[PDB]
């Protein structure tokens, strides 16, 4: 079907710029105008405005006008949004949206991108240190063995934690991250398996910190 | 190119318009006709339109002494009558007088 | 600029229930109202277009009603998966505004947490910091208390908790409390314990370990 793929997560110092990409596929890029939405950490949604994928003429909502700007590369079926003179207030997740089927207004957003988190900070990127939260074998709560990964001291958010290269899916709990005093983040990803498997099955956590090009695979392992 | 009237909407191909009373919601595809949904509460459209939003009915301001002759449909505007004591100022019907 | 007031702010509901999430606009917005469902760690999903019109793929349960200023998104038979934040957004004049959100909280039976204690890694220790983890897996309600104890000393202000979101399957939360020490403080003691205090627990549970065992 129709798909909206976005750029990776960015971190920029205040007063700089950033450009977020959006690669539309599954339709005729020029038939339907591209739109942008800003999701505030926790808080609500604000429509940034839209661009004409045929004329290239954008309509920006007043607050966003002047600092935010829609640009597109037709040849690549990619629309962009670049935020100039970055303010701390701009740390949010950014979505490119589509629908209806025309190159007009249409407020109904049937297709959303995955989101692009922009982090506005004076701080620099730090890669996570991954550590094993080892299973007991001996100690079992609900007949289940718990094991995990500690994704310690990293900046900025976010981190991608999957189990056994996506294969282990259910019973997994990747916690919300916690920013410590050190100004860095830390989270843990835990998975409840049946105790028997602790010998047979080999477990791997696949950690990915895109803002520091860090990709790790820890082998969990008991004792 | 080309495109037959009251259908003429063209973008790679010929799409049809919305019958008065309906507004556009999605363009047509190589193999899907136009969207069109009927005009909401208080709104109308009297044209075979390629329009996103319908228009609000005329109102008939009682502060100007206006009654309602025909309460508008999704196809016709509101026919603005003048007060059952006052004559209308000009050939239907903005200001009312004695 | 239009104002879309979504009340109640939150709404705790048992499954199977009929649900009615409301949205009221400052001006009359005619039929230009749309409904979005945003689940945890997921982008929003369009549910309803132009107040009443059904979206291709949206479960039968969801249906919308309303005109002008007051609108209502109704979930016919609330499921445990329908746990998320629900947004209304208009079209009737530039710019477009969203609403508050009405957080939908699924109700369920009491559930006791599964408790686990994790010693700091062989490697995390060669760094010079000790992180001891307490896991409270799949429980209800959210409210639970974790106290850490080092050689029966009640630890205070050196541990951080983070709780998950309500599971889309079993309507339960999960928590991770992490006591952090210097490698020095870790090596200087022996018994590490976390004492969990839940409604689903008759008597507080204390999972523990003795270092170098």
């Amino acid at each position: 079907q129709i798909q909206l793929v976005q750029s990776g997560p960015e971190l920029k110092k205040p007063g700089e710029t950033v450009r977020i990409s959006c690669k539309a596929s599954g339709y005729a890029f020029t038939t339907t105008g591209m739109q942008w939405v800003q999701e505030m950490p926790g808080k609500g949604l604000k429509w940034i405005g839209w661009i004409n994928t045929h004329s290239g003429v954008p309509k920006y909502v007043e607050d966003f006008k002047g600092r935010f700007a829609f640009s597109l590369e037709t040849s690549a079926n990619t629309a962009y949004l670049q935020i100039s003179n970055l303010k701390n207030e701009d740390t949010a997740t950014y979505f490119c949206v589509r629908s209806g089927n025309g190159n007009y207004d249409l407020a109904y957003f049937a297709y959303w991108g995955q989101g692009t988190l922009v982090t506005v900070s004076a701080a620099s990127t730090k890669g996570p240190s991954v550590f094993p939260l080892a299973p007991s074998s001996k100690s079992t709560s609900g007949g289940t063995a718990a094991l995990g990964c500690l994704v310690k001291d990293y900046f900025p958010e976010p981190v991608t934690v999957s189990w056994n290269s996506g294969a282990l899916t259910s019973g997994v709990h990747t916690f919300p991250a916690v920013l410590q005093s050190s100004g860095l983040y830390s989270l843990s990803s835990v998975v409840t398996v049946p105790s028997s498997s602790l010998g047979t099955q080999t477990y791997i956590c696949n950690v990915n910190h895109k803002p520091s090009n860090t990709k790790v695979d820890k082998k969990v392992e008991p004792k | 190119t080309a495109c037959r009237e009251k259908q003429y909407l063209i973008n790679s191909q010929c799409c049809s318009l919305c019958q008065p009373g309906q507004k556009l919601v999605s363009d047509c595809t190589e193999f899907t006709e136009t969207e069109c949904l009927p005009c909401g509460e208080s709104e109308f459209l009297d044209t075979w339109n390629r329009e996103t939003h319908c228009h609000q009915h005329k109102y008939c301001d009682p502060n100007l002494g206006l009654r309602v002759q025909q309460k508008g449909t999704s196809e016709t505007d509101t026919i603005c009558t003048c007060e059952e004591g006052w004559h209308c100022t000009s050939e239907a019907c903005e200001s009312c007088v004695l | 600029d239009i104002v879309l007031t979504q009340s109640p702010a939150t709404l705790s509901v048992t499954p199977g229930d009929r649900v009615s999430l409301s949205c009221r606009a400052s001006q009359s917005i005619s039929d230009y109202l749309h409904w979005y469902q945003q689940k945890s760690h997921e982008s929003p999903r369009l549910l309803i277009k132009y107040a009443s019109h059904s979206i291709s793929g949206i479960p039968s349960r969801f249906s919308g009603s309303g005109s002008g200023s007051d609108f209502t998104l109704s979930i016919n038979s609330v499921e445990p998966e329908d746990v998320g934040i629900y947004y209304c957004q208009h079209g009737h004049s530039f710019p477009w505004t969203f609403g508050g959100g009405t957080k939908l909280e699924i109700k369920r039976t009491v559930a006791a947490p599964s408790v686990f204690i994790f010693p700091p890694s062989d490697e995390q220790l060669k760094s010079g910091t000790a992180s001891v983890v307490c896991l409270l897996n799949n429980f209800y309600p959210r409210e639970a208390k974790v106290q850490w104890k080092v050689d029966n000393a009640l630890q205070s202000g050196n541990s951080q908790e983070s709780v998950t979101e309500q599971d889309s399957k079993d309507s339960t939360y999960s928590l991770s409390s992490t006591l952090t020490l210097s490698k020095a403080d870790y090596e200087k003691h022996k018994v590490y314990a976390c004492e969990v205090t839940h409604q689903g627990l008759s008597s507080p549970v204390t999972k523990s370990f003795n270092r170098g065992e």
